[PDB]
């Protein structure tokens, strides 16, 4: 007997933008 | 302004249509650092120890935003050691000033931060960090140099330079008596 | 008694040479730590102007 | 504008069992 | 006396330095116009003389001459402890 | 100036709240620490190591 935990892939899409002058 | 901080620092702020404003010490799901940004995920999430929600679609109307215009600005080199030793957020420059003027403003505070016989290992570790970015390799000797005051043996080099230092006036006072004892034993040598 | 009336002369010697030199070490830290402080005051600082993209990590 | 794709963790279950003398 | 000791100890260690000499004997002047403005012309004149004269060079040499001190007097302290035997060493 | 004596009052429940007591070691010179400054200033925390 031998139980195991394999991973495998995913993602999350993350979109960033800016602040001009932090205001 | 300047002002210093603690570290680490974070700070994110729930925008109403779903959005988050986050200004952080450190990287988390690919947010980069010190820099400030609006984030948006596709779906559900944790980022700096809280949940980042997928947003409800909204319906597009005609927009009234302000778009400012951008701006680069110049700070001095050492502006962490000037927001240091005032202990309170502090006027640093202008806008539009030049590199002489922004220059000629904390020079003379900063230059009588002068070497000391009570803390010159505290002192040099200082002199490294602000060297780095100029001179690496000078940097590096400077750390050692450091850490071999403060850390080889128990740190007795480090006790035995900070006292000659304080003696300074005694073994000036002493080498006079001397020279003023060796002219007379001289000169009552010569026939 | 020449051997020991030697070595009190020679031990002397190093005894001055291992001071004359000390003075001279610590003499040269302090003149160019000094300096150096000096340069660091006056380099050109950072610049910051608000781009994410300029500061993207993949 | 920066669009990023963040890994997000997952895993499947592997069971192994044995053959004894290969047979 | 109360309203003088007050900024007193502060304002003594605002002291000469070897890295801003010409930008302080500026501030003396300035200081000193109202007191005795014959000596404050003087001291503007030697402060422009450290900055304007030349290139600067005089200013430059100075400062250097300042931060160098301590090697100085290293080497003059070597100087006597020649000059002393060498001496010594030509008596009967 | 007059500490009167007050009128004597009714037991009720109450909701006071109670907070944890707390020792707080300070710089030996943090007299001279606050005068050279004019102004209030940082000195410690509360879990600071000496
Ligand atoms: C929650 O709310 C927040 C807001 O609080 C939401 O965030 C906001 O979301 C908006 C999207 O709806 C974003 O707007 C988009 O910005 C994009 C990037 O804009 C910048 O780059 C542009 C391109 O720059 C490159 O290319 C040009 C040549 O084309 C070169 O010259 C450059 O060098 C670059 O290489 C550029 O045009 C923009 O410039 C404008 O803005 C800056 C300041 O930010 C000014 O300094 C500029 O002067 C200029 O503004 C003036 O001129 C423009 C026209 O040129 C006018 O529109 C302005 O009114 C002003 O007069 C930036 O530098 C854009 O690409 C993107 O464009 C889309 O839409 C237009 C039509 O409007 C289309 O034509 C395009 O094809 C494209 O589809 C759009 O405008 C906001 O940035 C963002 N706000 C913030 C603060 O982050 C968030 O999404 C919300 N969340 C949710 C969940 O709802
Ligand atoms: C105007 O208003 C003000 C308020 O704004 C009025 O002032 C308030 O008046 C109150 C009287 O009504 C005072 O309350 C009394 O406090 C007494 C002292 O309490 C302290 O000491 C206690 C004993 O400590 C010794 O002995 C123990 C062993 O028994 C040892 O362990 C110790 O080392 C000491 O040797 C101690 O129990 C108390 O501890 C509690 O409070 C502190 C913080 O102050 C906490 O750190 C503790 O954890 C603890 O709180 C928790 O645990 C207790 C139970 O143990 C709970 O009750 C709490 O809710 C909490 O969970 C203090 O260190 C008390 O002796 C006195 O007790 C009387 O009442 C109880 C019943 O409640 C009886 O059983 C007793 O027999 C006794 O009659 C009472 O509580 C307020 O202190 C005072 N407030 C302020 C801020 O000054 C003022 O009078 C008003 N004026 C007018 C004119 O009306
Ligand atoms: C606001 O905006 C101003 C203007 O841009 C910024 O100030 C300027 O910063 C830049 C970048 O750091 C400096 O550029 C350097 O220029 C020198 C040459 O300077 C000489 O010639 C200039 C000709 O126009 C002249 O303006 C200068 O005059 C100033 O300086 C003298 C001497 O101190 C002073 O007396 C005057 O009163 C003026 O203050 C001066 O005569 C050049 O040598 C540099 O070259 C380096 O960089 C380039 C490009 O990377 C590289 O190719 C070279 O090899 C070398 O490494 C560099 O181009 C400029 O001198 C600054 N101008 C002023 C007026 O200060 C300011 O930083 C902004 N402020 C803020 C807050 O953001
Ligand atoms: C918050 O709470 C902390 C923890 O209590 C307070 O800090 C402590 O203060 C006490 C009281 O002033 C100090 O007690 C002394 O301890 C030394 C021995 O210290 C050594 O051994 C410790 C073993 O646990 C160890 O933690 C120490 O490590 C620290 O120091 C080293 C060296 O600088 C440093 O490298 C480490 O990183 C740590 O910072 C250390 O190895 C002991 O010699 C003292 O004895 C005197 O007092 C007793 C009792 O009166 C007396 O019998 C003796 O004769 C002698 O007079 C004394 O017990 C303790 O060292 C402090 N601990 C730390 C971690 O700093 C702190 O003050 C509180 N803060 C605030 C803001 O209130
Ligand atoms: C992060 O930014 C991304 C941009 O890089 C966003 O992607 C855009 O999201 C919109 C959502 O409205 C998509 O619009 C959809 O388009 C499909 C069909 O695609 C085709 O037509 C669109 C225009 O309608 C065109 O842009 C495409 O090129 C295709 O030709 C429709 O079925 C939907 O109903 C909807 O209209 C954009 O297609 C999409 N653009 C890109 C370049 O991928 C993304 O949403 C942002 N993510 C987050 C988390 O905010
Ligand atoms: C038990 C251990 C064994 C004993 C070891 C010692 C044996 C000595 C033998 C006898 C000789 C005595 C020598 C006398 C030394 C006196 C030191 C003077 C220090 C001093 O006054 O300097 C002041 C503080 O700096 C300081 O005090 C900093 C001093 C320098 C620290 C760095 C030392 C490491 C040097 C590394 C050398 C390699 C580097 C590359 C060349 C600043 O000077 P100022 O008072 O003029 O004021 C200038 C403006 N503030
Ligand atoms: C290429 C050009 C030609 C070369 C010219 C130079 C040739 C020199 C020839 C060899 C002789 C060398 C002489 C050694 C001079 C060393 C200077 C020492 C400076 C120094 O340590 O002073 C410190 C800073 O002041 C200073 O550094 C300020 C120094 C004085 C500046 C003013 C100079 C103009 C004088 C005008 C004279 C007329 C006035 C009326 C009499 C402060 O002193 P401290 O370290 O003891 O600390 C006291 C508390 N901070
Ligand atoms: C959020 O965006 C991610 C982008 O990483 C989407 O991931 C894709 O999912 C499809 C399945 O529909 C896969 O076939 C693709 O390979 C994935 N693209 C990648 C990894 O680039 C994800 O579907 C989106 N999630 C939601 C809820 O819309
Ligand atoms: C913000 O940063 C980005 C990345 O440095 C700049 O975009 C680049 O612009 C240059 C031309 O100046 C192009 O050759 C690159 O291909 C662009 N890179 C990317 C990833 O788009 C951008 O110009 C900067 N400034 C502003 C105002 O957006
Ligand atoms: C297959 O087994 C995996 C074990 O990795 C299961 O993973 C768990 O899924 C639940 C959601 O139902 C999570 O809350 C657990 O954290 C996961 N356990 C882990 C990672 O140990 C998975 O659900 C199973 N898949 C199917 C289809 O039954
Ligand atoms: C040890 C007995 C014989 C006394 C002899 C006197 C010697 C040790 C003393 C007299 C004057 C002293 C010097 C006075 C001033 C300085 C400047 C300081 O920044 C570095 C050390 C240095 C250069 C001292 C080194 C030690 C010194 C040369
Ligand atoms: C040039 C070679 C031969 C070395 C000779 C040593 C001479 C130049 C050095 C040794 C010690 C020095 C002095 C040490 C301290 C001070 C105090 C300072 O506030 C003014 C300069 C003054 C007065 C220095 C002038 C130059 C000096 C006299």
């Amino acid at each position: 007997s031998l139980r195991m935990q394999h991973p495998v892939p995913k993602y999350v899409e993350v979109n960033m933008t800016s602040i001009p002058q932090g205001v | 302004w300047a002002e210093a901080v603690k570290e680490p620092f974070v700070q994110v702020n729930p925008l109403k249509n779903g959005s988050y404003l986050v200004l952080a010490s450190s990287t988390d799901c690919q947010i980069p650092p010190y820099v400030p940004s609006i984030v948006t995920v596709n779906e559900t999430t944790s980022c700096f120890g809280l949940d980042f929600k997928r947003p409800l679609v909204a319906e597009e109307r005609l927009s009234f935003e302000p778009r400012l215009p951008n701006l680069q600005l110049r700070l001095p080199h050492l502006v962490g050691i000037i927001a240091k030793i005032k202990g309170i957020k502090i006027e640093v420059t202008s806008s539009g000033e030049s590199i002489k003027e922004q220059i000629e403003r904390a020079k003379a505070e900063l230059l009588r931060l002068d070497i000391h016989e009570g803390d010159t290992p505290a002192w040099i570790q200082q002199l490294a960090a602000a060297t780095k970015d100029v001179w690496p390799a000078a940097a590096s000797a400077l750390q050692g140099i450091g850490n071999f005051l403060s850390g080889t043996a128990q740190g007795i080099f480090g006790t035995a330079f900070s006292l000659l230092g304080y003696l300074k006036p005694i073994l000036i006072g002493v080498g006079v008596i001397l020279l003023v004892i060796l002219i007379f034993k001289i000169v009552s040598w010569i026939p | 008694y020449t051997c020991c009336a030697t070595s009190s002369r020679v031990l002397a010697w190093i005894f001055l040479v291992c001071i004359l030199l000390i003075i001279v070490l610590v003499s040269c830290f302090v003149t160019i730590s000094r300096i150096q402080w000096n340069k660091d005051i006056q380099v050109l600082g950072p610049v910051i102007d608000w781009n994410v993209t300029q500061r993207a990590v993949y």
